């Protein structure tokens, strides 16, 4: 639910180049994806750990 | 408490764009106020 209204964002506000939020649009994208990773990541693992309680 | 999470976050994630008179966080913000008072009215 966050990730696909920030990469919306993305798409409107650089149809054009702009130089004025090109730097922290930047630290928006690794931000939200590097919590992306580390979330998806541990759902694997919990649901790993509980197939395995059988 | 998930609905109201997802809002916060995205608000939060707006703010990082160091631009205070963007209509994409002022639209962010008016959603939050009237998810609370929805939240507030339901407890």
């Amino acid at each position: 639910g966050v990730a696909t209204q920030l990469l919306a964002a993305y798409i409107l506000l650089f149809d054009e180049y702009n130089e004025k939020k090109a730097s922290a649009q930047k630290d928006i994208l690794i931000k939200v994806l590097d919590d992306g990773i580390t979330k998806l990541n541990e759902a694997q693992k919990s649901l790993l750990v509980s197939s395995q309680s059988f | 408490i998930g609905e109201i999470k997802t809002e916060t976050e995205t608000t939060r994630f707006y703010v990082d764009y160091d631009d205070l008179m963007l209509s994409l966080l002022k639209e962010a913000a008016k959603k939050m106020i009237n998810t609370c008072n929805e939240y507030q009215k339901r407890h």
